[PDB]
DNA sequence: GCATCCGTGAGTCGAGG
DNA sequence: TATAATGGGAGCTGTCACGGATGC
RNA sequence: CUCGA
């Protein structure tokens, strides 16, 4: 069907590579396609260069690394549950000193995860996201000491884990204090260590007032550079034996020693710029020539002193400005780790070389790299940044991979984290996006990267914007760090331009974030597009201008939400950015070059290029994702289609023809309807189940093990004891179901016997036994079946047996059984509905389509949502959609309405005459005139003043129309809602929060080791938590047995519940509880302590709650 | 007052602090098992010790 | 009689893994 | 069971309010 | 940890 778009705004680039910050990132720290001499310093190959050369053989040297070809490929990763990674080897050469004797090998490493190319990693077959973080940049800082007005304290902050922080600070006395490790002691020391003579630092900081003063002290200036030095280090170091070598040590370690002190690229770069100074390195100081260089500790000082008199060019520094904020991505995240590994596998390295022969060592023999291999998987899978990947959609993964937290390792400690970290600062402008973050606890601390942004090569994120000369706007983008930004005048993208000159004599621009009215000659930049202030979920949100951004948060993390469908649609309104997502999270399948199509298949799709080769699409079809929904590729080509370069050959999920497809185009209508949308709930038309909107299909996996044990081995078998062939019937030979099978909870999936724990039986089996003369078996029925309210239809089985080709299980583990199971869902009562602008609901009440309210023609409406959901929220947008909608479901046409340049609302009473016309015309041309109740609602219309009177039916009924209101008519009594009801068509999609996945209960089952309290969550079929707020209600209530009950029968009590069951199964009334079994671990823990704790009776005399079992 | 000083250790349960096999056939067990036996490690060393008359350091 | 260092709290449930 | 060997090596730290010994 | 109320 026909796309109409809105907006004058002429975008000049598109959108970067949407996952760049992922790829680009981690292809910069393994540099694998850079031939091996060619290296920067940087990544991993900086981590080796760090780490070697070994000294103390004597030698051991780094030459150079590769990285090898993955062992298997991924989707063989997946199924395996391996890691998809790539074999490390270095070239490392040793050489002792003496004998002048060189040996040299290359050594396996170990392997190292790979990216995908989608920015994403398989972790033990599992897909998972290194999560970007961000913190504050390392370098040189000055703020206000919150304790003395007119003083300030200086900050020299290093990379994480490369230095302590230092601060300088000029104390009530006068003096200027070090702070390093939490030592306070007086800067003159350090500054005598490094060489500083008091003629020196008189003619270099002497103009300040008197400051400098603070600073003079003749029994530091009386001493030598050494002296000083042994001085500071029992300063530093109380107890340990002032030794020379150990001073120069410890302090080299402290201050110069680049392999252990490392301001950034990015913290040098910026010392360098705030103290007007250059360095030759990355750390505070050198050791040259057998004595200690100053580098950054005089500059600071004299800034510091500087600002505090109030020299002008001198100011402090804010923190959350996104210049001194710095975002370290997976590259650098994993680079640091393989640091660490490596530094402990040098370790290991001097430990061997003190060992063993000294004239038989080869680097081999040296090299135990399990503490690499353990850093390396420890980051990928137990990382606090490395995240289970969220692809319920393709845009759940593409924003996962653009996400930025605060928090994780070396970042924020929540609760410790006030308003300021977790604030939209104004540089956020064109960053982060102000709209996209968690509501709750996490609020302000996981953020989203905005549309246009791009992290630079120092790590402090950039925004473009277009220059601007006399009033000119030209093609030429650059992109600015915040800091940058900060010296511009930058004009609003929405200012009107004819041609390239701006045509407003009074434009709307940004200084310092400061909103101001400029000229166009003081127009240094302009904005390239309102997309560039927001993240991808909220550019997916038409008419967001009109919404709150409270709302417009809860719709933009909703679309992250939303399942897949068999029958998925674009939206009737669209923003113009749904295809660039699909490609970019590389959901579809697009022609490579242009060509002719040869092959269509459900499975694979052969294209003849150009060149003349046959390429083959292999098509994804029915895959299990991280979520279990659906990941299929449909092909939307056919046979001998010409198809040009980039065109669409297949759609993933969520994709209708390249568009981002969330949810579903449904006709609803706005008002009330007997308490059925009460509070949020959401009625919906049984049509919508009869066409399969809203369904979605839904794969889960199972698994079970055969291990060998003590007592003889556990083997998958259809020979299950005691079972009738009823309960077999679905099973194959080896006691698996078959493929096409439907299973209902209860039913097996796979067949397993256990040998039995050694046995005694009871006299009651005993005589039982004689009585039946049936010897026990010697297995027992241990099968993996259904769990309650699961099952659906059998669709892959895999089994890894021990012994077999290409199949090594873990110790003892004779095989494996891994079932798929699939479920197509209808939507039910309880499944939660959203739209793009933070509407939710859940479904109550699914109508027969005569109950639905209908307009004039006999149409049903889908959805009822109600009115009440509105004012309060102040997201009107999801109105504006639906009056377009309305105009595009008489036009049958959609509509690309781009934010903050969307249709306006004169276009779209335009378009709603249009479609009047087709609405009605129809209906005067069939031969009916205006209708008895259609007069009624005019009538009434006409009293509520939103109709001319005086005007023919037609022409009220048009205005109604053009308001976007129609006649309905109430399909239980065939009469008109006494008003006219906004409908139209609205997108609205099925979020992954369904009721099939949260219904839950449990009579009794299994009880905890120790507590001996019911298991908790539905998998092991656990019970509620009545918590410390819960007992408060029932204490309020008085309601003393009901709590009682709840304290002792209910759990924790093993007398107690094994009574009160056999007692209701008798139909007696349950017993008298006793002593909860958390209270006599209560008891017992605290004997551990060494207390005593006894229960008396009234007359002071001991009570066993023990019952003499524990009394000698 | 000098019964703030303990001669004698107690010992909790070991149903408390539970050496337990999981589903795979592998041993799950409490933080209070291993600081158990680094004391009683320590305390016997301490009585060889002091039945071979070491030094005072 | 008054600043300094230390130990301790910082919502709930539920879900995934 | 005997060449001689003799003092470790971790360490990024963006909150807050109170009771306390203290200890300036 | 991430998600939900």
């Amino acid at each position: 069907m026909e796309i109409k778009r809105f907006g004058r705004i002429r975008e000049v680039i598109p959108l970067p590579p949407l996952t760049e910050i992922q790829v680009e990132s981690y292809r910069r720290a393994l540099q694998a396609d850079v031939p091996p001499e060619k290296r920067e310093n940087v990544g991993i190959q900086a981590a080796f260069r760090e780490t070697f050369p070994i000294e103390e053989g004597l030698v051991l040297d780094f030459l150079e690394y590769r990285l090898g070809e993955p062992p298997f490929p991924q989707d063989e990763c997946r199924e395996k549950d391996l890691t998809y990674q790539a074999p490390l080897y270095a070239r490392l050469q040793l050489i002792h000193k003496d004998t002048g004797l060189i040996k040299e090998d290359e050594v396996f490493l170990g392997h190292i995860p790979l990216m995908t190319e989608d920015g994403s990693f398989i972790i033990n077959g599992a897909d998972r996201v290194i999560v970007s973080q961000i913190h504050r940049s390392p370098g040189v800082y000055f703020t206000p000491d919150p304790a003395r007005p007119g003083r300030y304290i200086a900050s020299i902050i290093p990379l994480p884990k490369r230095g302590p922080w230092i601060d300088l600070e000029v104390e009530p006395n006068g003096v200027v204090s070090m702070k390093v490790n939490k030592r306070k002691f007086p800067l003159v020391l350090l500054l005598r260590v490094l060489g500083y003579d008091q003629e020196t630092l008189a003619r270099e900081l002497g103009a300040y007032g008197e400051l400098v003063q603070g600073l003079m002290d003749e029994s530091v200036f009386a001493m030598r550079p050494e002296e000083a030095l042994i001085r500071l280090f029992t300063l530093l170091r109380p107890g340990d034996p002032p030794k020379r070598d150990k001073a120069v040590a410890y302090v080299y370690g402290l201050i110069a020693d680049p392999r252990r002190y490392d301001l950034g690229e990015a913290g040098r770069y910026k010392a360098e710029e705030k103290l007007g100074i250059r360095l030759s390195g990355r750390t505070l100081a050198r050791f040259e020539d057998g004595e200690f260089k100053d580098e950054v500790f005089l500059p600071t000082l004299r800034y510091l002193f500087a600002l505090t008199a109030g020299v002008p060019g001198h100011e402090v520094d804010d923190i959350d400005h996104l210049g001194n904020r710095r975002i370290r991505t997976v590259g650098e995240l994993m680079t640091d780790q393989f640091r660490v590994g490596l530094a402990r596998l040098a370790r290991g390295v001097r430990e061997r070389m003190l060992m063993g022969s000294e004239d038989s060592l080869t680097p081999a023999k040296l090299v135990n790299s399990r503490p690499l291999e353990a850093a390396i998987r420890e980051f990928f899978s137990r990382s606090q940044l490395s995240q289970f990947k969220d692809e319920t959609n393709p845009l759940s993964s593409l924003r996962h991979k653009r996400r930025i937290s605060a928090l994780g390792p070396g970042g924020l400690t929540r609760e410790r984290a006030g308003f300021d970290v977790r604030d939209v600062h104004r540089t956020h402008y064109g960053r982060i996006c102000p709209v996209e973050t968690p509501e709750g606890a996490n609020i302000g601390l996981i953020t989203s990267l905005a549309a246009y942004a791009r992290v630079d090569e120092l790590g402090f994120i950039r925004t473009p914007y277009r220059r601007v000369v006399g009033g000119v706007v030209t093609d030429e983008v650059v992109y600015m760090t915040a800091t940058e930004e900060d010296r511009y005048t930058i004009a609003q993208a929405n200012t009107p331009l004819e041609g390239n000159r701006i045509a407003a004599e009074r434009v709307v621009a940004r200084r310092k974030g400061e909103p101001v009215i400029v000229s166009p000659e003081e127009v240094e930049f302009m904005d390239v597009s309102p997309k560039q202030v927001f993240s991808v979920n909220t550019n997916l949100i038409p008419f967001l201008e009109h919404d709150d951004a409270n709302r417009a948060l809860m719709g933009s993390n909703m679309q992250t939400q939303a399942v897949p469908l068999i029958r998925a649609q674009a939206p009737v309104v669209m923003t113009g950015l749904e295809e660039r997502v699909v490609r970019d999270s590389l959901a579809a399948l697009y022609a490579e070059e242009d060509g002719e199509v040869a092959k269509v298949d459900g499975n694979r799709i052969v294209v003849r290029y150009e060149d003349g080769r046959l390429v083959e699409y292999p098509l994804r079809r029915f895959y299990r994702s991280n979520q279990g929904t659906a990941l299929d590729q449909r092909p939307r080509v056919v046979v001998g289609q010409r198809v040009r370069k980039g065109d669409l050959l297949a759609d993933g999920p969520a994709s209708e023809n390249g568009f981002l497809a969330l949810g579903q185009n449904v006709l609803v209508a706005i008002m009330p309807f007997d308490g059925y949308n009460f509070e949020d709930a959401i009625v919906i038309s049984e049509e919508l189940l009869k066409r399969d909107f809203y369904t979605s299909i839904h794969i889960e996996r199972y698994e079970i093990e055969a291990r060998d044990t003590k007592l003889g081995p556990e083997r998958i078998t259809r020979d299950i004891p005691h079972l009738s062939e009823a309960a077999l019937r679905d099973l194959d030979e080896e006691g698996v179901v078959r493929i096409g099978a439907e299973v209902k909870p209860g039913d097996i999936l796979v067949g397993r016997t256990s040998f039995k724990g050694e046995s005694e039986p009871t006299p009651e089996e005993r005589l039982l036994r004689s009585i039946f003369g049936e010897k026990a078996r010697d297995v027992k029925d241990t099968s993996l079946r259904v769990p309650p309210g699961e099952g659906g239809i059998v669709v892959r089985t895999v089994r890894l047996r021990r012994g077999d080709p290409g199949v090594e299980l873990k110790p003892g583990v004779r095989e494996v059984v891994r079932v798929y199971v699939a479920q197509k869902r209808k939507l039910q009562v309880g499944d939660k509905l959203a739209n793009r602008h933070g509407n939710k609901g859940v479904v109550a009440k699914i109508l027969p389509v005569e109950d639905m309210p209908h307009l004039p023609d006999g149409t049903p409406v889908d959805v009822i949502l109600n009115p009440l959901g509105v004012p309060s929220r102040m997201n009107l947008g999801q109105i504006l959609e639906t009056h377009l909608g309305l105009a595009g479901y008489f036009l049958g046409q959609r509509y690309i309405s781009p934010i903050f340049d969307g249709a306006k609302e004169p276009e779209i009473k335009e378009l709603l005459a249009q479609a009047f016309e087709v609405y009605f015309g129809k209906r005067k041309g069939e031969g009916f005139g205006v209708d008895k109740r259609e007069v009624e609602v005019l009538r009434r219309a006409e009293k509520l003043g939103l109709v001319t009177p005086g005007k023919t039916p037609e022409e009220q009924l048009k205005e109604l129309f053009l308001q976007g209101k129609v006649v309905l008519y109430d399909g239980r009594t065939g009469e008109p809602i006494e008003g006219p009801i906004v409908v139209g068509q609205m997108f609205i999609m099925k979020l992954y929060h369904m009721v099939e996945d949260k219904m839950h209960a449990r009579s009794t089952g299994p009880y905890s080791l120790i507590t001996q309290q019911p298991l908790g969550g539905k998998a092991q079929f656990g019970g509620q938590r009545f918590g410390e707020m819960e007992v408060w209600a029932l204490e309020a209530y008085g309601a003393a047995h009901t709590l009682q009950e709840m304290l002792t029968l209910k759990s924790d009590d093993i007398e107690g519940r094994n009574a009160a069951y056999e007692a209701i199964i008798k139909g007696e009334d349950v017993p008298e509880p006793s002593v909860p079994e958390s209270f006599r671990v209560l008891v017992k823990e605290l004997q551990a302590l060494a207390l005593d704790v006894q229960t008396l009776d009234e007359k002071d005399n001991p009570v066993d709650i023990f019952e003499g079992l524990a009394s000698k | 007052p000098e019964w703030m000083i303990l001669e004698a250790v107690p010992v909790l349960p070991p149903d408390l602090r539970p050496m337990v096999q999981v589903d795979g056939g592998r041993f799950a067990t409490s933080d209070l098992n291993d600081l158990y036996r680094r004391l009683i490690n320590r305390n016997n060393r301490l009585k060889k010790l002091l039945a071979q008359g070491a030094p005072e350091i």
